[PDB]
DNA sequence: GTCCCTGTTCGGGCGCCC
DNA sequence: GGGGGGCGCCCGAACAGGGACT
């Protein structure tokens, strides 16, 4: 089949990024999946007067003997040339792999050369191998696209017998959404992975968001007050209307913290009034399509994760909160939670947000990749966050 | 002779033309040393005369061999390798012989003349133009000197083996370069069988293998160790031995010691490696400090004892031990059978102008795991000198994830452990401190200071001082002047951010002072409050240190 | 905006291997 | 004396970001 040229963004070049270590496991794995892409002409190996580079390695689907080999192509994507709002409301939505899909279609040759990878060796008993792509690759953005012209040609039928079925697709993913029972939906997803076959659960209406919410007490000693007035102060740059002059009145003085202090009748008000402000939703806030969507993860302790979207501050789109059992792994937890925070931004707005990860660069680089269950890879950065904003999002 | 293999393309920078460069004088002894060489590539045609229709030309030279009896012809390419494409690398680490499992036969290979077996692409050949002087040539192999040379060797060769390795999935052959270990279970006739059979697929692809350079029996000599058949050893270190040192020796001192560690247990270098810390340039003389030489001394103890490390068991498990050397410094062994070591090391590096000791082993354990997963591709199981409730509480504490994979204590003191604890809630019956600092940013002039419940309050003058550094002043005042319990409230998202971490260690005078003062104390807690919003007393200790 | 503090990255010197 | 690539180690420059202040 002919080929769709492909570009670079303009004046930017192709990724140069150094592979990290894998395990012998995920090594074993990747030089067993690459020599079989060798033999099906998916994959050609190059040598190093390709100077491009992009990280590689592998992850093995819940108990099951099958790995699934993937590349961490988000600086590609980056650097590469450049929505269903009924889904987010299904009782019901599976997520398909249907990246496979991809490897039926041939690559721009002038293109193929920024797809290099390399596999490592156990205790470098030999230089990395490196391979490129001949065909389209799973991950890459530009896959979907080429191949969205023949993704509608395999659905229209199906979208014809059940009009009531959302399909929709995030790259190598296609999220399918119905109203049915399960068994009902289940069975009608294995009629779309039969009629797929030819060709070669989320509940989204059981998310929830995490309010601010004040504390309510019979007693209340100068701390707690201080501590409440300080977690209004920053709550009214979200809300406007929270206000915080009567209970700071209270404050006036120099007094002991564990003092109580009675709340006069407007304080007393003011109070309720603010309440009432936080059941009250956030005004005005507009999801761009042109900007990046930011997700912060705040921990909160005990299993207990606060995460907050937005793209700006202040603005956001959503804030939530993210239960885990209380051997506890907070490495684990975290990358648990930016896979659902990411599955929940691609549901909403198509779209992965960029996450600001409280945690230490080299302890999550160490660690993620054992835990990711992805098939794609969320942009982050790392945060040594002030311990002022985990009490505000505090439940 | 020549490998048949396919070169390598390869291509100048765009608007960038090859090296003109005149050639240097040489000595006599080099000269004749290069043609005898040259006389000798040239007819095998690795290297062909060109004429006036070469514009090029780049500096060559030649430095004995490790044997010393041999040269090495070396052509100084810098400005050549400025304009040259760039490659990726494809050498992604080096093997360590902790890695290596036991074998029942063994041999070791070098490649008699490497570099100058693999052909040169033809189209980049006039680049390397060169000029033997008393005769001038260009390279129709690589060259060593050239930044090329290194990644389309190491491919070349990776290339050349492939057919051997899918034929023998069972003989392991550790590359590095034209270094060649090769391992079997097979009894010694037979392997020895294999080994030709590698050397003559070797030889049909150009690489020969001299006999001088083939090793038979143990002890092997590979990478700088020796390997014996149960037990491996580095090639011994020598230290060196001046009475006046210089910044180049000091680092050439740190650096045999770092590559010691990895087998003798114990070595330390901050007191050395601080030395060259304003020192800017390799001349300097610099003295010891009784610190350092105190260091030194033993470390030097610890060479002078016999050690080696062992081959690595796969159905047996990987144990890492550490132990805390203080002064930020951590060392570990590596095990499967106690006091039979894998390899050793030590842990040093200094993230954050503030830190503690659990942090730091947290960062220890994440290097270890990192590095066992690079030589045996999983991660150790640890002991390590820390309680598990030590380890709970920094864990529920720290607002940070952190995580250490499966371990296990191990109560050989100087144990790790938090050095004091700030109160969950406010202290009753502990006077309330309120804190605040101000600076002028043109003067340079500020005021730290307090404000308490029992009607004390304090201020103190600074200089040459910023708001941050007030704002830690104010706290340091009021933990000096109040009782064994005290109640501190601060508008300082910085101090508090600090302080909140535990430390035990920071770069800063202050800071370290503080820490004294927190240790100390029976209890302490620390509240925040917004600024500049009239809340009572951080109000009117804010008015004091304005002004 | 500026100044301050703290983090990351990248480029030096050395070590070790070929 | 004058070269290359890899990994390691330390160090100090140049950033990048957030808070606090004019
Ligand atoms: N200081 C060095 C040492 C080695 N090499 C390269 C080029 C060599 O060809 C190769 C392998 O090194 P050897 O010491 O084995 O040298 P040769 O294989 O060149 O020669 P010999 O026949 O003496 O082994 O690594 C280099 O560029 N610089
Ligand atoms: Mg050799
Ligand atoms: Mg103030």
């Amino acid at each position: 089949i002919e080929t769709v040229p492909v570009k670079l963004k303009p004046g930017m070049d192709g990724p140069k990024v150094k592979q990290w270590p894998l395990t012998e496991e995920k090594i074993k794995a990747l030089v067993e999946i690459c020599t079989e892409m060798e033999k099906e002409g998916k994959i050609s190996k190059i040598g190093p007067e390709n100077p491009y580079n992009t990280p590689v390695f592998a992850i093995k689907k819940k108990d099951s003997t099958k790995w699934r080999k993937l590349v961490d192509f988000r600086e590609l994507n980056k650097r590469t040339q450049d929505h269903p709002a009924g889904l987010k409301k299904k009782k019901s939505v599976t997520v398909l792999d249907v990246g496979d899909a991809y490897f039926s279609v041939p690559l721009d040759e002038d293109f193929r050369k920024y797809t290099a990878f390399t596999i490592p060796s156990i205790n470098n008993e030999t230089p990395g191998i490196r391979y490129q792509y001949n065909v389209l690759p799973q991950g890459w953005k530009g896959s979907p696209a080429i191949f969205q012209s023949s993704m509608t040609k395999i659905l229209e039928p199906f979208r014809k017998q059940n009009p009531d079925i959302v399909i929709y697709q995030y790259v190598d993913d296609l999220y399918v959404g119905s109203d049915l029972e399960i068994g009902q939906h289940r069975t009608k997803i294995e009629e779309l992975r039969q009629h797929l076959l030819r060709w070669g659960e989320l509940h989204p209406d059981k998310w929830t968001v995490q309010p601010i919410v004040l504390p309510e007490k019979d007693s209340w000693t100068v701390n707690d007050i201080q501590k409440l007035v300080g977690k209004l102060n920053w709550a009214s740059q979200i809300y406007p209307g929270i206000k915080v002059r009567q209970l700071s009145k209270l404050l006036r003085g120099t007094k002991a913290l564990t003092e109580v202090i009675p709340l006069t009748e407007e304080a007393e008000l003011e109070l309720a009034e603010n309440r009432e402000i936080l059941k009250e939703p956030v005004h005005g806030v507009y999801y761009d399509p042109s900007k990046d969507l930011i997700a912060e993860i705040q921990k909160q302790g005990q299993g207990q994760w606060t995460y907050q979207i937005y793209q700006e501050p202040f603005k956001n789109l959503k804030t939530g909160k993210y239960a885990r059992m209380r051997h506890t792994n907070d490495v684990k937890q975290l990358t648990e939670a930016v896979q659902k925070i990411t599955t929940e931004s691609i549901v909403i707005w198509g779209k992965t947000p960029k996450f600001k990860l409280p945690i230490q660069k080299e302890t999550w680089e160490t660690w993620w990749t054992e835990y990711w269950q992805a098939t794609w890879i969320p942009e982050w950065e790392f945060v040594n966050t002030p311990p002022l904003v985990k009490l505000w999002y505090q439940l | 002779p020549i490998s048949p293999i396919e070169t390598v393309p390869v291509k100048l920078k765009p608007g960038m033309d090859g090296p003109k460069v005149k050639q240097w004088p040489l000595t006599e002894e080099k000269i004749k040393a290069l043609v005898e060489i040259c006389t000798e590539m040239e007819k095998e045609g690795k290297i062909s005369k060109i004429g006036p229709e070469n514009p090029y030309n780049t500096p060559v030279f030649a430095i004995k061999k490790k044997d010393s009896t041999k040269w090495r012809k070396l052509v100084d390419f810098r400005e050549l390798n400025k304009r040259t494409q760039d490659f990726w690398e494809v050498q992604l680490g080096i093997p360590h012989p902790a890695g290596l499992k036991k074998k029942k036969s063994v041999t070791v290979l070098d490649v008699g003349d490497a570099y100058f077996s693999v052909p040169l692409d033809e189209d980049f050949r006039k680049y390397t133009a060169f000029t033997i002087p008393s005769i001038r040539y260009q390279y129709n192999v690589l060259p060593q000197g050239w930044k090329g040379s290194p990644a389309i060797f190491q491919s070349s060769m990776t290339k050349i083996l492939e057919p051997f390795r899918k034929q023998n999935p069972d003989i392991v052959i550790y590359q590095y370069v034209d270094d060649l270990y090769v391992g079997s279970d097979l009894e010694i006739g037979q392997h020895r069988t294999k080994i030709e059979e590698l050397r003559q697929h070797l030889l049909r692809w150009g690489l020969t293998t001299p006999d001088k350079k083939h090793q038979k029996e143990p002890p092997f000599l590979w990478m700088g160790y020796e390997l014996h058949p149960d037990k491996w050893t580095v090639q011994p270190i020598v230290l060196p031995e001046k009475d006046s040192w210089t910044v180049n020796d000091i680092c050439k001192l740190v650096g045999k010691l770092n590559w010691a560690s990895q087998i003798y247990p114990g070595i330390k270098v901050r007191q050395l490696s601080k030395l060259l810390r304003g020192t800017k340039a390799l001349t300097e003389v610099i003295p010891l400090t009784e610190e350092a030489e105190l260091e030194l001394a033993e470390n030097r103890e610890i060479l002078k004892e016999p050690v080696h490390g062992v081959y690595y068991d796969p159905s047996k498990d990987l144990i890492a031990e550490i132990q805390k050397q203080g002064q930020g410094q951590w060392t570990y062994q590596i095990y499967q059978e106690p006091f039979k070591n894998l390899k050793t090391g030590k842990y040093a590096r200094m993230r954050g102008a503030h830190t503690n000791d659990v942090k730091q082993l947290t960062e220890a354990v994440q290097k270890i795991t990192t590095e066992s997963i690079v030589i045996w591709g999983k991660t150790p199981k640890f002991k390590l000198p820390i309680q598990k409730e030590t380890w709970e509480t920094w864990w529920t504490e720290y607002w940070q994830a952190t995580w250490i994979p499966e371990w296990e204590f191990v109560n050989t003191p100087p144990l790790v452990k938090l050095w004091y604890q700030l109160e969950k809630e406010p202290i009753v019956g502990a006077e309330t401190f309120y804190v605040d600092g101000a600076a002028n940013r043109e003067t340079k002039l500020g005021k730290a200071g307090y404000v308490t419940n029992r009607g004390r309050q304090k201020v103190v003058t600074l200089t040459d001082t910023t708001n941050q550094k007030t704002e830690l002043q104010a706290i340091y005042l009021a933990l000096q002047d109040s009782g064994l319990e005290v109640n501190i409230v601060t508008d300082s998202q910085y101090a508090l951010g600090i302080i909140q971490a535990q430390p035990d260690q920071s770069e800063s005078e202050l800071v370290n002072q503080i820490i004294e003062q927190l240790i100390k104390k029976e209890k302490v807690y620390l509240a925040w409050v917004p600024a500049h919003k009239g809340i009572g007393g951080n109000e009117q200790v804010d008015k004091l240190v304005s002004a």
